[PDB]
């Protein structure tokens, strides 16, 4: 009985960890793209703007 | 102490094997239940491993 309960909990945790890993991969990719875009890209100009 | 007791039990059980096969006991029901449980336990163990 204890082994059955352990297996059920293991499967549930596996599913949850897979979803979390997918979301974290997405977040990391977006953050890396944003950092690359930011890295890719004097009172006279301020006075001209005003 | 445990090793000596186990060896004594083993030889005493081997000496009377046929009596526990002809008209054996409810011990046969106990043995069939243990045999049914062990396989499921091992299968659950393998699943947990994976």
């Amino acid at each position: 009985s204890t082994k059955e309960s352990k297996n059920e909990k293991l499967k549930e945790d596996l599913e949850r960890e897979q979803r979390w890993l997918d979301e974290q991969q997405q977040i990391m990719e977006s953050l890396n793209v944003l950092h690359s875009e930011l890295k890719n890209k004097s009172e006279s100009r301020i006075f001209n703007e005003l | 102490k445990l090793a000596l007791d186990r060896m004594r039990l083993s030889t005493a059980l081997k000496k009377n094997l046929e009596k526990i096969s002809r008209q054996s006991s409810v011990l046969m029901d106990n043995m069939k239940h243990l045999l049914e449980l062990n396989k499921l336990i091992m299968k659950s163990q393998q699943e947990s491993w994976d």
